[PDB]
């Protein structure tokens, strides 16, 4: 969580785990 | 396992767990059953273990009152009701005022013949139609009359829905991501959100309804996700989804979606759900060995026994240990022991409805027309070729792939050979005038861990017999024992070597004489 | 076949820049059934 | 005032036609500004309508895009009267996509009518507005899905704070300005700029206090600049806020009359008033325009277009403010819970007739349709599809439908359905049946005898305890026996039972056989039931209530008894909680502890005991020179207790109970002892005195010191200390035991000189003092 | 069922 949600987003989004500027709230959270 | 018990009169009701405890065992009923659970807990599963192996029913089946029941599933060995008191209107299958009854008995591979009496359902709240009809499909034209109240049985269930399909499923060791084709209903808006269960499922013979009951107890996972951004053609919006986690490794799990929409009696629409999906998770390292337990059944070979990790983590292949060897920490050839001292969701509904509503109204107004070894299949493995007396330390780690677990220690050391502390020959001596014998005796080149002392025994003819100590360092400085100040006489010595493990054998005896004066 | 924030939209983009209508309703006819163009272009001012 | 009145406005598209508003000063209507798509915030920019001060009916802003706050477009609106609705709110923001705060930093009344503020996605600035200082009812209102409700809105407040549901926080409209709150002496009439209450004819702002002709806003009516709570004899009341000439209404009246394009009102005189129509009972004049009592009867017929009517809202149900006779139908499809009764009680209240059919779906709020309280006869001229003339589909709330004991309703044509309403007990649809006069045809879906009143306790008769009794864990009950009309019909009873704390009460339902039938009534056995596991002490509701069949043929209904509550019997209560005693000094310890965990009733007193301890044997003969070796009182109302008059380092044991009686046979708890040491005192193991020494020709000194009198508990050992002329100094330890067996210590083999010891003595708490210097000679050979 | 039998009694 909040970090562990950083491991996951690499997960979930892919190749493309950009950050910071629900499955799909991670979503367009994380896709450059 | 009871064949033919009876029962008084005919007839028995069935309220708490207590009363079906009669039946147990009993694979045929010669009586009329009438069930009427109404509260508890797992009681479902309760039912099944003390009714469940119920086959054939002497007599006619009723189903009053029961609040409790989701389905009829734990008759889950019934397959003959003869029938032969029936009922008023003879009747066999008998159901009223089931609150919660959802599922009757699974009809895909169930399977229920009933030779007299006819089918009666009604006033069943949650009943589906397909459940009905496919009980009128098995139930035998030559027996119904179907006296079915079609407005009263599950008037609040949803009788037709659609089947959502998953577009992506991606598993890792601990979760699994879901997508799903969105599913929107004539008025979008109806679309309160989708509704996600899941359970762990070793077995492909789980279905919605199984181990549920009206108070609780509920087999899956409930899981709420909120409606997609709904936008223009399938080219801008994205599928639905949701990303389980908190799994378990190589573990099996069913997981199906289901659809939330608000009742309205214009436009009638149900929602859909997602048939049943297994998925498996990925494998990952294999927990870590249990319980190492070392013996050794000769001096140069020991027998190592284990257990598998508790968490496989996956069928667990390829065992790996290894061995090393652990000499004495010093300290030990340099002691001299022979020194002193030494040794509400109506609400919700309601208040969506409020706000389309009010929705409605706004548009309405406002628009107007115009070394190592390698374990297979055994829990147990018998090292060889060490040393007589040498400890060595074994570390066996269990694997998975050939991706393998972590480790786990375990030490062990041989048994001697008495052999190896033996001297060997008598005590060759010298004798000088200054009443002075110098001794000397077979050094065990290879002894069992290390020799700390040697034992000199000598005595005089007719007389006691005295002892010494000769440490290592004792022998490697003297080179051997010189015995002085003895008194006169004729002497006869012998000597026994001791080792950490024990003592060798006493060396011949050998006589010398010391010089009066 | 359009509902809420739909509705509003398709008659923004079929009007355009000609403005709505000032002076059973319009949900019963393009929301509760399907309506075409036709009847959405009745809402919008000359 | 000073501005001119505006009828009322709709404004689209464009934002020229917002200019019309230029010399306004009061609105006589609602003002709706919507669906301006390509406004952009440059061009509201310099927008202002500061004269504007009260909007009558209501505001309403939808998608007017390029619009960032209201803090500009109305500066100084104070009062929306809410005379009329829209949808039974008085100020809807509905859709304002670049809306960012509100910023009607005058509003101070919205006189009748709720707020609606929804999908505004950029919105914040919203829970900083106390809306309990605007709206009289808040419980009615709606402010979702808008910024505030998904991220966190940057409410930088700038300004008296305010508690809202326990939470003191801020109020404020925009950055630079926050809400006018007033004192509470100035209720509803607005306060100065310094507090000082206004008139009480005033609303809102004021100039100066206590000044009829200095307020913004007015209560009540106005004239002529000033605030009247009636109007002159020469005046009429015009449309709830403003007095009229004669010639004013007769002006309306001839305007109206002279052409029929769109329509109008006739405007009309009454009491004092200038209405629309001539009221139920009364026609029009010819020429002074006053309305007239009629010769006979003159029902207000309401003709609906369309055939049938659907009410959901107070706007539906004012639109039917005044009729008598509904030429019609009538749905009742209120949704959203928010109680309307008071609303439709006021405008259905005179409806007395209905010709077509009455319909009541889906009304989810709906509690008892007394609101329609003259309603005397559903005559049926147009009927449901299935000839019904009632119908009620489903009604969550339901709970009654008339007071059928004064209250009379016939209906000429139809039948009765009723369905899926769960607190409507079917004695009062049955009573609806009797008093309808449907008797004669029949209902064929007169109810779904499971569907109506499922939710709700329809039992009417009464049933009583026979009698109750107690014990400290299970309680006996009995009851007289029920007898419904039909024996048969009886399926027994149901108790129920749960844990009360209080006296105005999760229920455990327990299912009850019938009671044993007998051939004499007389003869027949009293059922009951008896409890187990239950709390000591401890208070619990119980009651009971039957079960028949519901023969519709018989209709019978069951019966309930009372709720009563019960205590169980106290019994020995737990052990004392933290039993700990600390020696606060040599003489006095505190006793300190809870109260047990388990009362099992009320706690009365405590027992205490303490009593000295002798010291242990073993103190008495280990030697410890060698190396590795060394009454009672009755506690009330208080969880301490101190004793004093004890002995320094002396053992004690202390005993507590707690005991729950104290007269009856006391009752008290397990025994719990502690035993603990008190704190020593220094001059207790001081030794008194030189040493006396004796001298021997062998080089032996012998040496005797006096044993304290009273050590803190056992002295154990001394140090004797002894030093040669100009040598170091020798220490040497002296045993109890040596002690007593050399009478003293003895020294041997000491050199040749002059010595000086001194002798130190060891207790079990500590060390003494040291005596005095002694000298003695040690021979020279 | 001591008491329970006390209760009856």
């Amino acid at each position: 969580c909040g970090a562990e949600l950083v491991d996951a987003l690499q997960f979930v989004c892919g190749d493309r785990g950009f950050y910071f500027n629900d499955l799909r709230r991670l979503e367009m959270y994380c896709a450059p | 396992c009871p064949k033919v018990c009876h029962l008084l009169e005919g007839e028995k009701t069935i309220d708490s767990v207590t009363s079906a405890q009669e039946l147990r065992g009993c694979t045929v009923i010669n009586g009329s059953l009438i069930i009427n659970i109404r509260g508890g807990n797992n009681l479902a599963a309760e039912l099944e273990a003390n009714l469940g192996l119920i086959e054939e029913i002497s007599g006619y089946l009723k189903i009053r009152r029961s609040y409790a029941l989701v389905s009829l599933s734990f008759f889950r060995k019934l397959r003959l009701i003869r029938g032969e008191t029936l009922e008023i209107g003879n009747y066999s299958f008998y159901a009223l005022d089931n609150q919660n009854l959802r599922q009757l008995w699974d009809w895909s591979k169930h399977n229920l013949t009933i030779t007299q009496g006819k089918l009666f359902f009604h006033y069943n709240p949650k009943l589906c139609l397909s459940e009905i009809h496919k009980m009128e499909e098995v139930s035998g034209k030559g027996r119904q009359e179907n006296d079915i109240a079609l407005k009263t049985n599950g008037d609040q269930a949803s009788c037709e829905n659609e089947l959502l399909k998953f577009s992506y499923i991606r598993t890792s060791f601990d979760k699994i991501l879901l997508r799903w084709e969105p599913y929107w209903p004539p008025d979008f808006r109806d679309l309160l959100g989708f509704m996600l269960f899941y359970k762990e499922a070793p077995y492909q013979n789980v279905t919605e309804f199984d181990g549920q009951d009206a108070c609780g107890s509920n087999s899956w996972t409930v899981v709420d996700i909120d409606p997609p951004l709904r936008s223009n053609d399938p080219k801008s919006q994205n599928h639905p989804g949701w990303l389980m986690r908190g799994l378990k490794p190589w573990t099996q799990y069913a997981i199906f979606v289901k659809t939330l929409v608000t009742f309205s009696d214009e436009r009638r629409t149900y929602g859909a759900k997602s048939d049943i999906i297994y998925v498996q998770t990925d494998a990952t390292n294999p927990s870590v060995p249990l319980d190492p337990i070392s013996v050794s059944n000769s001096s140069s070979q020991i027998i190592l026994k284990w257990k598998p990790p508790s968490d496989p983590n996956g069928n667990i292949t390829h065992y790996l240990v290894f061995w090393e060897r652990q000499a004495e920490d010093s300290e030990l050839f340099e002691l001299d022991y022979c020194l002193k001292g030494l040794k509400q969701i109506l609400k919700e509904l309601e208040e969506s409805s409020f706000r389309k509503t009010f929705e409605d109204y706004l548009h309405n107004v406002v628009f107007v027309p115009r070394p190592f070894e390698k374990v297979v299949n055994k829990e147990s493995l018998v090292i060889s070729g060490l040393r007589h007396f040498t400890g060595y330390r074994i570390e066996l780690q269990a694997c998975n792939q050939d991706r393998c677990s972590v480790a786990a220690y375990v030490s062990a050391r041989t048994m001697p050979e008495a052999k190896a502390d033996d001297i060997v020959g008598p005590v060759t001596h010298e004798i000088f005038e200054n009443n002075v014998v110098h001794l000397m005796w077979q050094e065990p080149k290879e002894p069992n861990g290390l020799i700390v002392l040697y034992e000199v025994s000598y005595r005089r003819y007719g007389d006691e017999e005295l002892h010494l100590c000769v440490s290592r360092k004792h022998f490697a400085l003297e080179r051997g024992c010189r015995l002085r100040g003895l008194s006169p006489g004729n002497y006869s010595v012998r000597i026994r070597a001791t080792s950490l493990a024990g003592n060798g054998s006493w060396t011949e005896p050998t006589y010398f004489y010391v010089t009066d004066y």
